[PDB]
DNA sequence: ATCTTCCCTATTTAAATTGCT
DNA sequence: AGCAATTTAAATAGGGAAGAT
């Protein structure tokens, strides 16, 4: 018994998305994929900042990004590449006195509803956030060892039940609790309107610096891959008081609600692998809850 | 006054108010506030109920217990019973638990039938959520709450544990909450502690809930100690949860029209009573812990 | 449990306790209930007796003895239920009643003349500094002394003369003085920096001639003709008849006053400045609204002019007259007759019998109880307080979670939260977790209880939860803080609660000698304090000193002087009683107090002896302390140990040491399983918190439940490596220690942290003392100076332990109990004993105990502090992130068996440890690093 | 008046206040907002509040406006509609901000660029802290802040539901 | 709200006879007809038995529920020869709990481990008799007693059902009525219809002990319908199983020696109570049926 | 009906004073 | 000093009416 937990143990990461590139198509000309530039306005503006005082003068030529639909384009596209990889159960810093227990723990996490839920996620729509909203047409189309899936509809809120994503979700959980990788191919066609203004992924600016940085590759709006990687794990409704999936944390913690949801009420995830090695009865959610997190890793010592 | 309750399918929970009972020329009476007697049919009612103002003697107990009438003592309005005997099978034949108490204790004991009565009871919870259509509440046909109700139908039906469950069971309570808080304006988080118009009397139904719930479950002589969702150390679990098949479908509208319209406590007494009494909530529970015993 | 209660009330109040009392007993008529219920039904019908209104009027009696009495009922002295008490009943030669009456009276129509001055009434409308030039009770000092010199001041007409800038205004008169020190000592006492002054006035007027306008109340002086420019706007009708009849009630009854001693005039002149301050705080609290203009003395909280001098100095009056009343005329609430106190002591505490041969009827008694720890002392008090008829004390101990223990065993026996209150000052955050409903522990702060009638005279009904608690309570168990406050303050009023609290109730100091010097010297004034109005001291210490013993009877004597000369009766003596385990000792002590307690001493010292060794103590001849504990650690493992496993206590002097100890041990190589633990008082909120609850759930050894708080099933040594916390209040159970030595009584008490609980006699050795203290390599000129009584007034010719200790010794209290002044530069118990009887001596000095002519003054709260530290800043952690220069580091993680950790909470640090950085650490708190 | 409501729930993934933005864009893109259907928002504090409310005197039904939101009926809630004999009106707030006035002394009083930054230079610079929403206007190409403040209430409505003078 | 006295530790016991029970004044207290109103402790009351003519009215069963006082009425099935219904109000808005109707069910359901029970309680007769001795009677030590208490181990140790155990039920009780009777030289035939004072202090004292074992069973949440000893001379339920425990060793001894003492019908009630409380009987029953139930 | 609150209602206790022995 | 007569007054008990559940 007291099996303490290594100091250095950690988990990879086994949902991979790339850098969601972000195009200009129609509805009904799918295939001519124009890449949507961001454009960048300067604005003049005096500077005001509490350190310096005497700077205020003069200065401050900032130069904001922006980026929206070109005026013949109604449609926005969003292509990456979500990659699930198995043995989510090997750690890759920790080691096998405490990692291997958590193999034996989590066997019997039922991998189908956590890969639901996953591609649940991709398909409705959880991966484009602010652009998502105000468009009257959502459209997702999943590319897997060549099988092509088509959603319309699907509530973004409830996981729902469609034999597409189900169809998909069954070599992604064989992924997930074997060995091996899959990569679902996701593009996302949503109408917009003409010319509307879409919503990459923000660099961090400083307090000061300028107002807003979209994420650029080669000149091209995108978004983070590691937004990306937010919105996929975002499946935990199984913490107490539970009313929206926020995204699997250690702690249960959203920065921008300025609350954590699991710390501070014995449902984070270090007091479930310890309750895990040393071996108490989890339930189901909460051992999926954990797999999950082994399934987003990160260092968990202390 | 005098007051008919429909329980199970011919026999009648009489509840007596501001009335003295007593034994007029050999048979059981009761002389009312206008001062004018009013006899009692001893074939049409089993439980009759003494609510305030009500003074009972002890020939006319026992010859209402002699005649099978069981008589209970209550709160003023019926569904807030303090006092009374445990159902036999015969009140004076045999002294035997009856079919539906053992029945229960069966199930419960069993992990399986357990399982499967804590599915069939939040499958009525849901039920009763349809059925009770109120006019001032959200619309249970409507897409959000029929989101919830198929999410929760879902989560039943898939589990395989008490602590799933509980958690499903929480979402779906406190999801119609944030549904009810979405229709009345208003920031709603559910504490017994607040002292605001939603909180206390959505409290305060809850208590009427527990006493409406606790008369079902007395009337079937079902004993207050076998929760199915609740732990086997909670006091009384078997009330909250029978209670918690109309807390979110009766108690948690009357509650925010009742704070919504900012009404005293009393008259939202007068309201739920007056819902159990229209829509024959007690003989609502009271099948639905026949259908979940008798199984 | 059968009880019977009775109602003598009037009113309606008559009918809505019959509910109630109607409730919980049958009723056999004429106002009488009568029947049986058990002590949680009396607990439940006092709760709801009390808490239903004033006025209840209720005696209840289990048996025949009173159980409880709610009110100010007199039912029984020797029958119960009088017949009509009317008045008149005594009416003797009261004179010293009169006199404070007199004195109060007089003062009171004078405390405040000097806000009359212009500068007080531009203070008042606020064009100028709030802090006067020269305080305004100085100033009507001074004019009180000018027209003292001009006119006859007893019997003369007032009129306020012209004064002038007087920097004393203390003469020969006895009585004018004693009026001048009342006027000017109605805020703050006058401090005398003169170490002249300090060195030899001891006499009532001669010291106060010595107390002048620069102890405090000459603040900076640059308006001080403003400060003397004066209206005469008082000559009205009611002051002038009150000051006329106040005067002459004086001058009617000063003839007794020059009849008393200095020790009447010292105590009498104290209560009228605690009477003074009572009503004055009493007058300033209230608003009264009506004003007659052109003068003004106190602001209300929107800073108006309110409360005019005229109307103010005669409502400061007649509250403090009413004051003195209350506070001389009061039967106070006492606790109820606990009924699981009163049968026999079997086994172990069978020599709580002692109390049947003690009387029932002393006005007086002095309890020293020398009983040893585990015996039950603190209900052994009770049961001697109990013995003399219902209770009414204060039991004040050290620590908060001593304070928790006898509260926990007052509330397990028999004592609910109507008769007793817990008084712990801080509001500390450390919460029972677990369980809340299967808890059964964890005393808290309610207080049901009964408000006394004393709460009307307190400024604004006396105050919230706490002086409520503290006033009110028939049961004080509370914080010693609460209670040496009574003696006196330098700013304020804080002098009054615990003043009056001492004077209706008794004293309980447990465990005196782990004080300070100045908190026992303090002590005992509080003792001389509740001995002069004639409540008993209960002292229950079994390492007593006879210098400690003998200095608090001389404290209690003085006082039973004060209290047997003020009702003008002759002094017989105080009743001492000597007790401990072995037996009890009740004599009627006038003199010769040092020969009877000696003999005491000896028969105890017999009664010990003859009994088994338990603590036999090596003294290490390895010079190096650090490899002495090395191989003490190796030695008493390999000789004291149950099957394999051993716990030891490293007691060492400060947190660096302790850090040092541990940090040696925990790179020690060794064949042993050393798991280290820090046990010192520098600690966040929660991490010292679960140390004591872990310590004592693991070292509790009067069952095997510890055997699943550690793991006893592999050989290994559990040591706790700990400061002076440890042999203070801890109930702990080592199996053997290793003590770097600072003091005598820090052997004793370390030898009773070792073989506690058990009753095995050790075979060879379960103390190896080392052969210095760490501060030898530090500082040989002192290095017991540090959690000891050496210093540099009294220091040892050699500091080696086997020079200044028996190198084979069995520790007991026996070589504190016998005390040795000759041989102190040489031994360290005759330099305990010596410091012991040369700080706590039967002079009056200015730091003594005996203290008089100074208690007029501010010198013994200056000179002679209670709790006297360091500067002490607090670095708190918040949430994680410490305030302060902290910065968190890593402890070695080498043999730590256990370590909590810490969110919140404070640590204290020194000022001197905060110039460099305190380095909190999980394990152990503070060090120099 | 009658009036509805429109409570945006379920947007933590975007701001609450870009929900709010979007439904007054596809109030005013689809209509709604001819002349006489007004906006107020119960909870601005110091944020904007996340019900819209719709006082038309009229009456606004449920289906209409369902239809209008159809984008934003993952992340709405539509009340019934319930009656208000007062309603809390308020209006649109604009601020300038230099360039702007410049532009109009170019086109009002025909003087130079250096003698219009010449009589503007120590003026101007106001700061509107009052609580906003974040508008595409698409009449003029480019997105800004409107400020929305307390007025006495007017018989007639602009297209976005504030009040007119 | 306070620990508002455990039942164990409450001490009053009261049967009212010929009288009006009532609220005035927030005080339980019954009304005779000659003016004489005296009050109830209900906060101490341990039961209120109502004899022929008491009446009671709802708020006298308000606050003696709230303050866990069992309202029961001697007539009825009152008769105490087929001993089917004595109307017995218990207050269960007091949620109970649960644990020893939990353990008390689980060897209930279980036949074997209900004849086990039975076994211990049999066996709690003559605890009860060892542990409770009397100065004014029969001797527990004598060759009589001691052979009868024996004969009685013997036989239900070696016993195999619940026709067995009624068996030794008739042994013990009827020949423990008759030793006692021929020491106290009377001619004695057991009939609660007899009008000697041998059987109508017995019949006081058998509704006292009801009212001591119903108030034992609900304290610990424990009904009635789940009896261990089946019979058909056994109807009545689980409260007459532990009455039973106290008939010989307390009930039969101080009804005899009151009625050989010639005691009044007050003073018997009186010793009754005192007996009761100063052995503390109650706390024993609880105590008991917590060793009864346990696992 | 039951019970409570309050207003009569005067009936009912306790104190107060003071010659008288 | 105890008491008696005798006033004076504060309080206790009860009944009726009205308002709550
Ligand atoms: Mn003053
Ligand atoms: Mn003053």
């Amino acid at each position: 018994t007291k099996l303490k937990a290594p100091a250095v143990l950690a988990y990879s990461r086994k949902i991979n998305p790339t850098n969601a590139l972000m195009f200009a198509v129609n509805w009904s000309d799918r295939d001519n994929t124009t890449a949507v530039m961001v454009g960048t306005k300067t604005v003049a503006g005096t500077q005001s900042v509490r350190g310096n005082p005497n700077d205020a003068d003069k200065g401050n030529i900032q130069t904001v990004n922006f980026a929206n639909l070109p005026h013949n384009k109604n449609t926005l596209l969003v292509k990456y590449n979500v990659k699930f990889v198995g043995d989510v159960f090997k750690a890759e810093l920790g080691g096998g006195e405490y990692s291997n227990t958590l193999q034996t723990a989590l066997e019997n996490t039922d991998f189908g509803t956590l890969a639901y839920r996953y591609v649940y996620n991709i398909a409705a729509g959880r991966t484009l956030w602010r652009n998502r909203v105000g468009a009257e047409s959502i459209e997702t189309v999943i590319t897997v060892n060549d099988q092509t899936f088509t959603f319309s509809d699907l509530l973004v809120n409830e996981f729902d039940e469609d034999v597409d994503v189900a169809e998909i979700a069954d070599m992604v959980a064989g992924v997930l609790s074997g060995e091996g990788f899959v990569t679902l191919k996701v593009e996302h066609y949503m109408l917009l309107g003409e010319g509307s203004e879409v919503f990459p992924s923000q660099e961090f600016v400083e307090n000061s610096k300028l107002s807003k940085q979209l994420f650029d590759l080669n000149g091209q709006a995108a978004m983070h891959d590691q937004k990306i990687g937010n919105a996929i794990r975002t499946i935990d409704t199984w913490y107490e008081d539970a009313t929206t999936p926020i995204a699997v944390e250690p702690y249960g913690s959203v920065v921008r609600n300025g609350v954590a949801y699991r710390a501070g009420n014995k449902t984070d995830l270090f007091t479930l692998m310890d309750g895990a090695v040393n071996g108490k009865s989890l339930t189901e959610e909460d051992q999926m809850f954990v797999t999950a997190n082994l399934i987003r890793g990160g260092v968990f010592g202390g | 006054m005098q007051k008919q309750i429909l329980t199970s399918q011919k026999r009648n929970m009489y509840i007596l108010s501001r009335c003295k009972v007593l034994v007029k020329n050999g048979q059981v009476c009761h002389l009312h506030e206008d001062g004018n007697v009013y006899t009692v049919p001893y074939a049409n009612t089993v439980f009759i109920g003494l609510a305030e103002g009500t003074s009972i003697t002890n020939e006319a107990m026992s010859m209402l217990a002699a005649n099978g009438v069981i008589v209970f003592w209550t709160k003023g309005g019926g569904y807030d019973m303090f006092a009374a005997d445990i159902i036999c099978h015969l009140p004076q034949a045999d002294y035997r638990p009856t079919k539906y108490m053992q029945n229960w204790v069966r199930l419960w004991l069993d992990e399986e039938k357990k399982l499967s009565a804590a599915k069939e009871i939040l499958k009525m919870r849901v039920d009763s959520l349809s059925t009770h259509v109120h006019d001032f509440g959200v619309d249970v046909e409507n897409k959000r709450v029929s989101s919830i109700v198929n999410k929760f139908d879902k989560g039943v039906t898939q589990a395989t544990s008490f602590e799933s469950l509980l958690g499903h069971e929480g979402t779906f309570v406190k999801s119609l909450y944030k549904e009810y808080a979405l229709e009345y304006e208003i920031e709603f988080k559910r504490d017994h502690k607040s002292a605001d118009n939603y909180n206390k009397f959505l409290t305060l139904g809850n208590y009427y809930a527990y006493g409406i719930a606790r008369s079902s479950l007395w009337a079937l002589g079902i004993d207050n100690s076998f929760p199915l969702l609740h732990g086997s150390t909670r006091r009384g679990g078997l009330v909250f949860d029978v209670a918690d098949i109309i807390k979110t479908s009766i108690i948690l509208p009357l509650a925010f029209h009742a704070a919504d319209q900012g009404m005293s406590n009393t008259e939202f007494k007068r309201s739920c009573v007056a819902y159990f009494d229209k829509n024959d909530i007690l003989a609502y529970l009271i099948n639905n812990i026949k259908r979940l015993c008798m199984e | 449990m059968f009880i019977r209660i009775k109602c003598f009330s009037k009113q309606p109040i008559a009918k809505k306790v019959s509910r109630e009392v109607s409730a919980y007993l049958e009723y056999t008529g004429n106002n009488t209930w009568e029947g049986h219920i058990s002590g949680q039904g009396v607990s439940n019908l006092q709760t709801k007796l009390i808490n239903v209104g004033k006025g209840v009027k209720v005696v209840c009696n289990y048996q025949d003895k009173v159980l409880f009495a709610i009110g100010n009922v007199a039912m029984s002295d020797t029958g119960s239920v009088p017949k009509y008490t009317t008045k008149k009943v005594y009416k003797p030669d009261d004179s010293i009643f009169t006199l404070k009456q007199g004195l109060v009276g007089v003062a009171a129509l004078w405390h405040d003349l000097g806000k009359a001055n212009s500068y007080f009434q531009r203070k008042l409308r606020g064009e100028c500094n709030p802090s006067d030039p020269v305080r305004h009770e100085w100033v009507s000092g001074v004019i009180v002394s000018t027209f003292a010199k001009g006119n006859d001041w007893l019997s003369d007409d007032f009129i306020i003369p012209e004064v002038k800038h007087s920097d004393n205004v203390f003469g020969d008169d006895q009585v004018l003085n004693a009026v001048l020190w009342l006027i000017n000592t109605h805020h703050k006492k006058g401090l005398v920096e003169d170490p002249i002054y300090r060195a030899t006035k001891t006499m009532f007027t001669e010291t106060l001639q010595c107390v002048n306008v620069n102890g405090g109340w000459f603040n900076y002086g640059d308006n001080i003709d403003e400060c003397y420019k004066i209206d005469t706007s008082f000559i009205t009708d009611t002051y002038v008849k009150q000051l006329n009849r106040y005067r002459k009630k004086l001058l009617a009854t000063k003839h007794i006053w020059f009849t008393l001693g200095e020790d009447q005039k010292i105590a009498i002149l104290q209560e009228c400045r605690v009477a003074l301050m009572l009503g004055d705080s009493n007058f300033s609290s209230d608003l009264i609204g009506g004003d007659g203009s052109h003068l003004y003395a106190n602001l209300d909280e929107c800073g108006n002019l309110k409360q005019t001098l005229t109307q103010h100095l005669l409502g400061v009056t007649d509250c403090a007259l009413k004051a003195l009343f209350t506070i001389n005329h009061h039967k106070p609430v006492k606790a109820n007759f606990i009924p699981t106190i009163a049968e026999k002591g079997e086994g172990k505490f069978a020599w709580q019998n002692g109390v049947n041969m003690v009387d029932s009827s002393i006005d007086n008694m002095f309890c020293i109880n020398m009983a040893s720890t585990g015996k039950g002392k603190t209900l052994a008090n009770l049961k001697l307080l109990q013995h003399f008829g219902n209770v009414r004390c204060s039991f004040g101990l050290g620590m908060v979670s001593l304070t928790k223990q006898t509260a926990k065993q007052f509330l397990d026996m028999g004592v609910d939260y109507n008769s007793a209150a817990m008084v712990t000052g801080f509001s500390k955050s450390r919460f029972n977790l677990g369980s809340e409903s299967l808890d059964q522990d964890e005393v808290s702060v309610e207080y049901w209880g009964q408000t006394s009638s004393l709460s009307k005279v307190f400024p604004n009904n006396n105050a919230g939860f706490k002086n409520k608690k503290l006033l009110s309570a028939p049961i004080l168990v509370t914080t010693t803080d609460h209670l040496v406050k009574a003696s006196g303050v330098k700013k304020g009023n804080k002098q009054m609660l615990p003043y009056v609290r001492c004077m209706h109730s008794d004293l309980v100091l447990d465990e005196i000698d782990d004080y300070g010097i100045e908190d026992m010297v303090v002590l005992a004034r509080l003792v001389y304090l509740t001995a002069c109005y004639g409540n008993k001291v209960i002292i229950s210490s079994a390492t007593i000193t006879p210098a400690i013993s003998n200095i608090f009877y001389e404290a209690y004597s003085s006082g039973y002087k004060v209290f047997c000369a003020n009702k003008q009766t002759t002094y017989k003596g105080v009743n001492v009683v000597w007790w401990d385990e072995f037996g009890i000792k009740v004599e009627k002590v006038t003199d010769q107090f040092s020969n009877l307690n000696t003999r005491f001493v000896n028969k105890r010292i017999t009664n010990l002896l003859e009994s088994t060794p338990k603590h036999k103590a090596l003294v290490v001849d390895q010079d190096d302390n650090m490899e002495a504990v090395k191989q003490s650690i190796t030695t008493l493992h390999n000789a004291h140990n149950s099957g394999g496993v051993s716990f030891g206590l490293i007691r060492t002097t400060t947190i660096k040491d302790c850090v040092a100890v541990t940090q040696e041990l925990q790179n020690w190589e060794t064949d042993l399983s050393i798991k280290i633990l820090c046990y010192h008082s520098r600690f966040v909120g929660d991490t010292k918190a679960q140390m004591e609850e872990y310590l004592s759930k693991v070292l509790n050894r009067k069952g095997d439940e510890y055997k699943k708080f550690v793991d006893t099933t592999t050989p290994t040594a559990y040591i706790v490596v700990a400061t002076p916390v440890v042999e203070v209040g801890r109930d702990f159970d080592f199996d053997w220690a290793i003590i770097e030595p600072s003091s005598e009584r820090s052997i004793v008490q370390c030898a009773g942290r070792v073989l506690r609980h058990r009753s095995s006699t050790p075979t060879t050795h379960n103390i190896h003392i080392l052969k210095y203290p760490f501060k030898f390599y530090r500082n040989s000129n002192i290095c017991y100076d540090v959690a000891g009584y050496e210093s540099k007034g009294y220091k040892l010719k050699s500091k080696n332990m086997l020079d200044i200790y028996k190198k084979e010794s069995i520790v007991n209290s026996v070589n504190r109990l016998q005390g040795d002044a000759a041989f102190y530069t040489k031994s360290l118990t005759a330099l305990e004993h010596k410091v012991l009887l040369d700080k706590l001596t039967t002079d009056i000095a200015d730091t003594n105990v005996f203290v008089g002519g100074w208690q007029l003054t501010a010198n013994p709260h200056e000179y002679c502090k209670w709790r006297r530290g360091t500067k002490n800043e607090d670095l708190v952690l918040t949430d994680g992130k410490w305030s302060g220069n902290v910065t968190t580091t890593k402890p070695i993680q080498s043999k730590i068996w256990r370590k909590w950790q810490g969110e919140n909470g404070s640590i204290t640090v020194p000022e001197y440890l905060l110039d460099k950085t305190i380095c909190y650490n999980d394990f152990y708190g503070g060090y120099e690093n | 008046y009658n009036t509805i409501s429109i409570t945006v729930v379920d947007a933590d993934d975007v701001g609450v206040n870009f929900v709010v933005s979007k439904v007054l864009s596809t109030l005013h893109n689809k209509g709604i907002f001819n002349g006489e259907v007004g906006v107020t928002f119960p909870r601005m504090d110091k944020n904007v509040g996340d019900i819209i409310t719709l006082f038309s005197k009229t009456g606004v039904d449920r289906k209409v406006l369902t239809s209008t939101l159809n984008t934003l009926t993952d992340f709405i809630h539509i009340g019934k509609p319930k009656e208000a004999d007062k309603v809390k009106t308020y209006r649109k707030v604009d601020t300038k901000s230099k360039g702007k006035l410049i532009r109009r002394c170019i086109k009002r009083k025909g003087v130079s660029a250096e003698t219009a930054e010449s009589l503007y230079g120590n003026y101007k610079g106001e700061k509107c802290k009052l609580p906003y929403i974040v508008v595409n206007s698409k009449s003029t190409g480019q997105r800004f802040s409107m400020f929305l403040e307390e007025c006495e209430n007017s018989e007639k409505f602009n297209s976005y539901g504030l009040c007119i003078v």
